């Protein structure tokens, strides 16, 4: 089995930007989630080969993970906060799509998503 | 059985 190439973290054809909202997403949101005890499954792309998930990338066509998000934020890959927020939501939703509703990994994702929502509730006004 | 971290589970 093979994994796909990971999502890109830089692209010279994609305009780059910094905003205070993106800074918040790095310094508050990602930082909070990354240090959590349940972060580890989400700190890098799903390794379908080592996890013995031959159907993962048959089901999940928009993979995303916090390692990718972190690199995107550090690289100023995003134009706006919405793009980054979408990547976090993709990550959580992928977990719920692939895994069974009662699974431990789903409970982990839910804990992280709750924190995510609490932090994005205070996303600053752009300025 | 199929799934994350479940290969060695059988009941």
């Amino acid at each position: 089995s093979m994994n796909p190439p990971p999502p890109e973290t830089s692209n010279p054809n994609k305009p780059k930007r910094q905003t205070n909202q993106l800074q918040y997403l790095l310094r508050v949101v990602l930082k909070t989630l990354w240090k959590h005890q349940f972060a580890w499954p989400f700190q890098q792309p799903v390794d379908a080969v080592k996890l013995n998930l031959p159907d993962y990338y048959k089901i999940i066509k928009t993979p995303m993970d916090m390692g990718t998000i972190k690199k995107r934020l550090e690289n100023n890959y995003y134009w706006n906060a919405q793009e980054c927020i979408q990547d976090f939501n993709t990550m959580f939703t992928n977990c719920y799509i692939y895994n069974k509703p009662g699974d431990d990994i789903v409970l982990m994702a839910e804990a992280l998503e709750k924190l995510f929502l609490q932090k994005i509730n205070e996303l600053p006004t752009e300025e | 059985v199929a799934g994350k971290y479940s290969k060695e589970f059988f009941y």
